[PDB]
C-alpha cells in the first residue's frame, strides 16, 4: 500500500 | 500556505509526519516500509530506521521544514493531529510528562507529530504515549538528534 496525505497543519496558523 | 505536519493514513491507520530539514518523517509504526503517495506515483522512503521507530520521505508538495531545536529547553509542545497543542515537561532524552495528563483518545492518531520548544523548533517527534489506566501522563519520543544523525 501507500501512505497519503489527508491534511496539514500550519504551526504559526498562517492564513494567507 | 504551507504545512510543517502531514495528516497522513495508510489503509489501516491515521497518523502524522513532520517535515525537518527537508525530509518528511513519521513513525515506523504507521508507515512501515511503505512508499508516499504523489502525482507522478509513489515516492520511497529515504531513510528507514526500524530500531529508532524513524522513517523518513523526501518533503512532499505543499510542505515546509521545521527548524531544530538548539536552545536545549525541557518546556516542550506536543502538537495534535487536531492542531492541538500540549505543554510537556521533558524528563529524559527521549521522554517527557504531560503537565495536564490526558485521555488517550486525546493524543490518539498523534504518532508522527512533533514536540515543539518555547521557539517552535523540532525538539524530537512523537513517539508513543505512555499510558496508566487510559489516561496518557507521558510520551515517548525520538530525538531530533537521531534523524540529524540518519541523514
Ligand atoms: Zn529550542
Amino acid at each position: 500500500g501507500s501512505v497519503v496525505i489527508v491534511g496539514r497543519i500550519v504551526l504559526s496558523g498562517k492564513p494567507a | 500556505v504551507e504545512g510543517e505536519v502531514q495528516i497522513v493514513s495508510t489503509a489501516t491507520q491515521t497518523f502524522l509526519a513532520t517535515c525537518i530539514n527537508g525530509v518528511c518523517w513519521t513513525v515506523y509504526h504507521g508507515a512501515g516500509t511503505r512508499t508516499i503517495a504523489s502525482p507522478k506515483g509513489p515516492v520511497i522512503q529515504m531513510y528507514t530506521n526500524v530500531d529508532q521507530d524513524l522513517v523518513g520521505w523526501p518533503a512532499p508538495q505543499g510542505s515546509r521544514s521545521l527548524t531544530p531545536c538548539t536552545c536545549g529547553s525541557s518546556d516542550l509542545y506536543l502538537v495534535t493531529r487536531h492542531a492541538d497543542v500540549i505543554p510537556v515537561r521533558r524528563r529524559g532524552d527521549s521522554r517527557g510528562s504531560l503537565l495536564s495528563p490526558r485521555p488517550i483518545s486525546y493524543l490518539k492518531g498523534s504518532s508522527g507529530g512533533p514536540l515543539l520548544c518555547p521557539a517552535g523548533h523540532a525538539v524530537g517527534l512523537f513517539r508513543a504515549a505512555v499510558c496508566t489506566r487510559g489516561v496518557a501522563k507521558a510520551v515517548d519520543f525520538i530525538p531530533v538528534e537521531n534523524l540529524e544523525t540518519t541523514m
